């Protein structure tokens, strides 16, 4: 399972690029009578265009009685947009082959989702100037009219 | 073939500066002292003052003409913060349409 | 000739202007063809919903406009390297051709072919467009003089080239074409070339699942990479034609295991 | 709930037919009361399985039937039937079951040619689960051809005998309760096509303006067939058109459309555009696909026609103006099993539903309304049934609507569009008698 | 207006926002959702976007009567809707089935026209500015909005070398462009283009 | 790519020999206005 | 009761329509001349001349005639073209 | 549903009654007009 970093899912806010998720899978082995909890280095993400854009190595932090889970840590999502698969290939020899993938849609920021004008400190002189013009329109016509020519 | 891989991170691409902040305050004021020498160059200093106010019964439709230009600019300014463009759109009927009559029954008032 | 304006403003809008681009009346007797709606709708009712369909171009639209499945390329020619992607698969082996259409995360693919009925827009005569804008961008891998028959003929039947027999399209689209009326010969109706069964390589990575009624519209499937780790041509020779009962013991000379 | 006592089955034949895509059993029992307080009831069992996919079930008396109140209840789960002329307690009683259901069992080769016989396989009882006693009990296992079992048993009694086209055995004596001992597995070839659709709805419009009732159906349906291996290829398809004379064989080419009597404007669309190969005979509708619908294949469509509502309307007598409709709650191809059914009825605009009354034991009901084409007020009333599980054969019934629609709401539709066009115009001279000139 | 479209060029996807025109589908679907909701007849949206280019011929034969009226009396107006109503070079991209992006563009180059020749006749501000007005829009529509700011332009230039200025050209064009430069460029697929 | 004249005769009936002589004679009178229509043209 | 209403169904009379369809057309035609010259001249006694309150009289009314001709002319054009209602 | 000769009438009939009252609103404008 993948979602946000706050807790909220990708069916509630779907993604965006430069966001911030958590990914979150769980191994298991079999000694014939019991699943115990896997430990296991080598473990892999890829968050995966046709080229790989994410490998992360998964740490465990994580643990139940017939199941150990492995974290990835947040990562931020890349500004490129597109459709990214989320990859887990456990392939070592020896042992049971797992695929785990999930395709999902990444996008662009919305026209909303911007850094706002009043809020960087470039365009505060712009702000300024078309209240000024605005202001200065106002005065001009209210003074316009009630001047007698 | 099987086995570790080294890892990817994707390093991401480089935000343009913004501005020094002070710079810009310096400037804000600029143009703020230059929109008071405007009103300061109106209102006495350049004699172009008020001449005549309509103080008769047709002052209403001058408050009336007063209320649409200043209103039009509450609508755009409401709608400069937030205020999606159908709120807005409806504003500006609710207001055009009992605006744009006395707005014009005034300008029937003064023929200059 | 105010009144004669009318009469040719209404004959040229009735015969030249006003006609469906769907519904196609070739009139192989005043017969119409729906064979787009025929795949495309068996693409929306008998596929799951997430497949991704690669196909040419200039059909890229009315996918999604009626199968409302995934494309890879599309009308408005943007990316014109992905463009070379699929130009590159349809002309290629299919060795080739399937390993650049699984990096790609395709499972369908389908392709137009007008020899039964004479439609001449199908995909076998804008192939060459496939090959052009493919061999700029990947010289030396896809290359025209390649797919001529050495005096410069585009030829399609026994006296073709060996790179257009082994194409991807072309076994894609004459599959099953030469066993269609009976002795062994197919007079093909757009390139007036007949072609026999002995023609026509066989296909060992893909694999049909629909066909319209007047042959138009082909639909093949990825089918998928082989569980024992062979390749998909070994399981094809496998399957058939080898070897009389007759075997061989052999040192295999495979080099040496990492 | 378990039923105590004072029945006892002495005769008990179950006959099977499994030869039109739904599974149906003829029942007939000949029962004995005990001597103690004389019961009126009786309570067939049925398994969980079985239960949640059953249509009809009916009851008669041997002698000369005319109907029994029986009554599907809502883990063995049971169904009762109520006797008229409560029975003293120790008299013979005969009686007939019968019930429909709607699996019709897996393709056993699931994978098979299409110019090949299928064979199915189906899964039940062979010792009848009763709530009571059986003294004497045969099986009858009637249908097709071709009949075999699967897994049969050591033990040479209950073991199927063949007759002509039937299969016939059963454990015959002294099977004292409910009796899940052994369960019965049986493959037999199957050349209908399995028909079955998954979601069913359909719209009628009545309409007093126009005098006409208008009917527009969507099916969804599949073919649960087996499937077909080596994928469809047309060259084996058309050559297999080209053989001879189109047998009896699992795809889907054409469908057979039952309407109403007199049926005017048909059509007949899929959701990209229409098809053109539709043939609309005097009282059938036939109908080719675009595809052939193969084995495990879907295809979803939408037919519609248009009757006169002189025969499916009549006005009522204490009353002018109150109607009463009853409308053919199932039009289909002959061989179709309907897994959901929601069946919506449009009343005019300013109609008020009194009553409402079906033959089927509906799943859910309710009121809404919808705006159709000039819909200026609230719009059309909705009345929607949704039924679960209906058989095409089996299911003849019309669903009886008791409303009202009186002259003071039926001029209300000219006299609102009247009403948008006076404001509209009024509008306009609003908006001329008003001086704007700086 | 934010609508990514993972649905296409599969890897890849297709923003929508600069590349395509808002102009076609939010005029067909004020018309859905104006005969939808104001009027009493829902219809379909298939049959919105079908029937798109006859609804839009008329307007396209109006909007030529109104210009053929400014260029003569409305006697030859009422010719030119006549021809352009029925004339089969511009029935070939306005069929019945035909949502291609120009069944809109000429029934806004006209308009556009008529209130610039309105415009520059009188030298009236309000004409000029509501030409800008369907200049946005019929930027907003189609990719061949180019042409009126090469035409306008061009007229008015051989305005000044002939030594036909007045103060009616000037009045007309300055705030032609004005509104018409600032309003044009907040269509995403033309960002700062008309600057550079 | 160029067109031939059929299409121009084909697609405007007998406009097409309107088309210029209604420019020449939009000249013999030039207002303000026609300098628009002669440019289009 | 389903007996009670079968039975009450069952013994009555057919749907007496008011209008049928193959005479409607015809009413939508002639509606449509009768409430296209009413409209018409609707339009004219606010447009020539006149003082106020007799041109808001006879504009009222001539409006409220051709309004109702103009709904149930478009009632029957509308059952006229296949729609219904 | 009309057929396509129905139509052809239909479309030529609206455009000959088109050009026929264009050219007697041209002929009415032309004579009586200063
Ligand atoms: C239109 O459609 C087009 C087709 O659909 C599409 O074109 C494709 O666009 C993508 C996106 O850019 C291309 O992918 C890139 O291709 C680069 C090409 O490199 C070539 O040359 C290299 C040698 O110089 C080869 O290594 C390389 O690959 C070869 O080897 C592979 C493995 O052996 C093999 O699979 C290949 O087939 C081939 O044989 C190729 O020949 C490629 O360099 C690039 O890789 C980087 O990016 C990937 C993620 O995007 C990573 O997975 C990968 O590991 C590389 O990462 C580097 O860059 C990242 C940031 O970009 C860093 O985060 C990484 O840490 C790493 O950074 C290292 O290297 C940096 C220098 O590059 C350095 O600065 C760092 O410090 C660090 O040292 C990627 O694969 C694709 O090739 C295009 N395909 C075609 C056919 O054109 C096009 O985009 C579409 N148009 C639009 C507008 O979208
Ligand atoms: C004297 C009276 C004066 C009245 C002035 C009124 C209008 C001035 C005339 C023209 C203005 C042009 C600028 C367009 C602004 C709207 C864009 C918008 O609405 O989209 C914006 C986003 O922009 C865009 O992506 C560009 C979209 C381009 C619109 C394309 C449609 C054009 C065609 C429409 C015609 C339809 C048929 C009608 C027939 C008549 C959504 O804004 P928002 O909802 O997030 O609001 C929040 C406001 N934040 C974000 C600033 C806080
Ligand atoms: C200032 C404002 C002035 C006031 C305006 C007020 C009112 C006027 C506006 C509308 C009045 C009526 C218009 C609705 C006609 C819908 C026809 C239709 O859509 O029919 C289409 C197809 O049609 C036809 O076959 C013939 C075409 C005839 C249409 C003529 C067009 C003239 C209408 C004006 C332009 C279009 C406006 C709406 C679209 C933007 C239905 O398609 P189908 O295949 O699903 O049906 C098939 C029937 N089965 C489902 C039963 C099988
Ligand atoms: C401005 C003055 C008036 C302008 C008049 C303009 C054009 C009229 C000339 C020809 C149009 C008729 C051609 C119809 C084509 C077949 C219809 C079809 O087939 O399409 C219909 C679309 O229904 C429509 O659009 C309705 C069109 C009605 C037009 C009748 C004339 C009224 C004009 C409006 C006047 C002003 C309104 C004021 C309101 C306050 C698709 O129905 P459906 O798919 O739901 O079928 C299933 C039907 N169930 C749902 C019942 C099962
Ligand atoms: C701006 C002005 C607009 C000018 C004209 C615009 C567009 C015309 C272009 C094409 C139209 C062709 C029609 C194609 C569809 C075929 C349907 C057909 O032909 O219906 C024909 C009959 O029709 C007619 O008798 C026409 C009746 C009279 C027309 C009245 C005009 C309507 C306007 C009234 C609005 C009044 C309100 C005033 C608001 C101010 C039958 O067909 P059916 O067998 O399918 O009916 C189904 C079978 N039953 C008969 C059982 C139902
Ligand atoms: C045509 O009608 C059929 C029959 O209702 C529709 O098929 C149904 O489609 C839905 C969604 O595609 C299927 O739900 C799916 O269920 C599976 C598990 O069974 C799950 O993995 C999916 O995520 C999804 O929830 C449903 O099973 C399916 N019904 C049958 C009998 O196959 C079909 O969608 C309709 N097609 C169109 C184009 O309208
Ligand atoms: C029975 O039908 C009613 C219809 O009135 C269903 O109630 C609606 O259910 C939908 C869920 O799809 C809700 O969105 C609506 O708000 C509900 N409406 C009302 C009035 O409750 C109800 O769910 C159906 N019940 C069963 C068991 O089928
Ligand atoms: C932690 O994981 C080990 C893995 O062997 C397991 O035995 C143990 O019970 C787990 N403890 C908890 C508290 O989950």
């Amino acid at each position: 399972v993948h979602s946000h970093a706050d807790g909220t899912s990708y069916d509630e806010e779907p993604y965006k690029i430069k966001d911030k998720v958590i990914y979150s899978v769980g191994f298991s082995e079999w000694n014939g009578e019991e699943w115990l909890p896997h430990i296991a280095d080598d473990i892999q993400f890829e968050l995966r265009q046709v080229d790989p854009y994410y490998r992360l190595t998964l740490s465990p932090s994580g643990n139940d009685s017939e199941t150990q889970y492995y974290t990835t840590g947040e990562f931020i999502l890349p500004d490129r947009h597109g459709v990214f698969t989320f990859l887990t290939d456990y392939r070592k020899i020896g042992l049971s082959f797992t695929t785990d993938k999930d395709v999902k849609a990444i996008r662009h920021l919305a026209n909303d989702e911007y850094p706002r004008s009043w809020e960087i400190s470039n365009s505060w002189v712009y702000i300024s100037a078309i209240c000024g013009v605005i202001v200065a329109w106002i005065f001009f016509v209210v003074s316009f009219v009630t001047t007698s020519s | 073939k099987f086995g570790i891989k080294p890892e990817i991170h994707h390093i991401f691409h480089a935000e343009p500066k913004r501005v020094a902040k002070p710079i810009a305050v310096i400037f804000v004021l600029i143009i703020f002292i230059t929109i008071l020498s405007l009103i300061v160059t109106w209102l006495n200093s350049c004699a172009a003052a008020f001449n005549n106010i309509p103080t008769g019964v047709t002052a209403v439709y001058f408050l009336g003409f007063i209320a649409t230009i200043v209103g039009f600019e509450v609508i755009f300014a409401r709608y400069y913060l937030g205020t999606s463009i159908f709120e807005t759109l409806f504003s500006s009927l609710y207001l055009g349409a009992p605006g744009l009559l006395t707005s014009t029954k005034f300008l029937r008032s003064f023929g200059q | 000739y105010l009144y004669l304006f009318v009469f040719h403003s209404t004959w040229v809008t009735r015969t030249a202007y006003s006609s469906p681009s769907v519904v196609l009346p070739s009139q192989t007797k005043l017969a119409l063809i729906d064979d787009f709606r025929e795949a495309y709708y068996w693409l929306r009712m008998n596929s799951d919903e997430d497949s991704k369909v690669a196909a040419w171009w200039d059909y890229g639209y009315q996918i999604g406009g009626m199968a409302d499945r995934t494309t890879l390329v599309d009308n408005n020619t943007w990316n014109n390297t992905h463009i070379a992607i699929v130009g590159k698969a349809m002309a290629s082996p299919e060795e080739k051709s399937y390993e650049i259409l699984k990096e790609h995360d395709v499972d369908y693919v389908l392709v137009i072919f007008g020899g039964l009925i004479g439609f001449g827009g199908d995909d076998i005569n804008k192939f060459l467009w496939m090959i052009r804008i493919s061999e700029g961008i990947w010289p030396e891998e896809i290359k025209e003089r390649d797919f001529y028959t050495a005096e410069g003929e585009y030829r399609v039947d026994a006296r073709a080239s060996e790179t257009m027999r082994n194409s991807l399209l072309y076994k894609m689209s004459y599959k099953d074409f030469p066993q269609l009326f009976n002795g062994g010969q197919a007079t093909d109706r757009v390139r007036q070339q007949m072609i026999t069964p002995l023609d026509v390589p066989p296909l060992d990575y893909f694999d049909e699942v629909f066909t319209s009624e007047n042959w138009m519209v082909r639909i093949y499937q990825l089918k998928k990479d082989d569980a024992q780790g062979r390749t998909l041509r070994d399981v094809g020779e496998l399957t058939r034609s080898s070897t009389k009962t007759r075997r061989s013991i052999k040192r295999p000379e495979l080099g040496l295991r990492v | 709930y378990e039923p105590p006592a004072t029945w006892e089955n002495v005769d008990y034949k179950r006959t099977i037919d499994v030869s039109n895509a739904y599974i149906s059993e003829t029942i007939e029992i000949t029962i004995k009361n005990i001597a103690s307080e004389p019961a009126t009831e009786y309570f067939t069992a049925f398994e969980s399985g079985i239960f949640s996919k059953v249509s009809f079930f009916s009851a008669y008396f041997t002698n000369e039937a005319t109907f029994l109140n029986s009554q599907l209840l809502a883990e063995i789960r049971y169904g009762i039937i109520q006797f008229p002329n409560a029975i003293s307690p120790q008299e013979e009683v005969s009686l007939v079951i019968k019930s429909f259901y709607n699996t019709v069992g897996i393709p056993y080769p699931e994978h098979v040619g299409m110019s090949e016989e299928q064979h199915l396989l189906w899964e039940t009882n062979r010792l009848p689960l009763s709530a009571y006693d059986t003294k004497k009990a045969s099986f009858t296992l009637i249908g097709s051809s071709s009949f075999e079992e699967y897994h049969p048993p050591n033990d040479e009694s209950l073991l199927g005998k063949a007759n002509g086209n039937s299969f016939e055995f059963g454990p015959w004596e002294d099977i004292p309760r409910f009796s899940s001992n052994e369960t019965l597995a049986i493959v037999y070839s199957h050349n209908a096509p399995l028909n079955q659709v998954v979601n069913l709805r359909r719209d009628i419009w009545l309409s007093h303006w126009a005098s006409t009732i208008q009917f527009e159906e969507y099916y969804e349906l599949t073919n649960k067939a087996a499937k077909l291996s080596k994928g469809f290829s047309r060259l084996e398809l058309m050559k297999q058109i080209q053989t001879q004379n189109m047998r009896q064989t699992h795809f889907v080419t054409v469908l057979d459309m039952l309407l109403p009597e007199g049926a005017t404007d048909h059509y007949f669309t899929d959701l990209v555009g229409l098809v053109s190969t539709s043939h609309a005979e005097r009282d059938h509708f036939f109908i080719r696909p675009r595809f052939p619908i193969f084995g495990g294949w879907n295809y979803n469509f939408t037919v519609g026609w248009t009757n006169k509502l002189s025969d499916f309307l009549h006005v009522s007598s204490g009353s002018d103006e109150k109607f009463v409709a009853s409308i053919p709650i199932l039009n289909g191809p002959p061989d179709t099993v309907y897994d959901n059914v929601e069946l919506s009825v449009f009343l005019p605009e300013g109609a008020e539903i009194f009553d409402i009354d079906s033959p089927v034991p509906f799943t859910n009901v309710s009121i809404e309304t919808q705006k159709s084409y000039f819909d200026l007020n609230k719009g059309h009333v909705k009345l929607t049934f949704s039924y679960r599980n209906l058989i095409s054969q089996v299911a003849n019934g019309q669903v009886l609507i008791k409303y009202d629609y009186p002259k003071s709401s039926f001029f209300k539709k000219p006299l609102s569009i009247a009403c948008y066009i006076f404001t509209a115009l009024m509008g306009v001279f609003v908006l001329k008698t008003l001086n704007m000139n700086v | 207006l934010n609508w990514f479209d993972d649905r296409t060029w599969y890897p890849l996807g297709r923003v929508t926002g600069g590349t395509l025109y808002p102009g076609l589908m939010t005029t067909s679907a004020f018309i859905w959702h104006a005969l939808r909701n104001w009027l009493g007849l829902p219809i379909d949206i298939r049959n919105v976007c079908v029937l798109f280019a006859p609804l839009f011929s008329g307007v396209t034969a109006w909007a030529t009567y109104e210009f053929t009226k400014e260029i003569k009396d409305a006697s030859a107006g009422l010719l030119a809707a006549g021809f352009i109503a029925i004339v089969p070079g511009y029935i070939s991209r306005s069929v019945a089935g035909s949502y291609d992006n120009e069944a809109i563009a000429i029934t806004l180059l006209m308009v556009t026209f008529m209130f610039w020749i309105k415009a520059q006749k009188t030298g009236s501000i309000m004409h000029a500015t509501c030409a800008a007005l369907f200049y946005f829009y019929m930027v907003s529509a189609w990719g061949g909005y180019v042409f009126i700011t090469n035409l306008i332009p061009l007229h008015v230039f051989l305005l000044i070398l002939m030594g036909r200025y007045s103060s009616k050209l000037y009045s007309a064009y300055t705030t032609w462009y004005a509104i018409g430069t600032v309003a044009s460029m907040q269509i995403p697929f033309v960002g700062f283009l008309p600057i550079r | 790519q160029p067109v031939s004249w059929p299409a121009f005769f084909f697609d405007t009936h007998f406009l097409i020999w309107l088309f210029p002589a209604g420019v020449f004679l939009l000249f013999l009178d030039l207002k303000d206005e026609h300098v628009f229509v002669i440019a289009y043209s | 009761t389903y007996e009670q209403l079968y039975k009450e169904f069952h013994s009555s009379k057919s749907f007496q329509p008011f209008i049928h369809l193959d005479t409607q057309p015809k009413f939508a035609i002639c509606g449509l001349i009768v409430t296209l010259a009413v409209l018409s001249s609707a339009l004219f006694a606010v447009g020539s001349k006149s003082s106020y309150i007799k041109k808001l009289f006879f504009y009222t009314i001539l409006s409220v005639i051709g309004s109702l001709f103009a709904g149930l002319t478009t009632v029957f054009a509308s059952n006229s073209f296949g729609v219904y209602v | 549903m009309i057929s396509d000769e129905q139509l052809n009438s239909l479309a030529i009939t609206f455009g000959i009654v088109m050009m026929t009252l264009i050219v007697i609103y041209h002929a009415v404008d032309s004579t009586m007009s200063p």
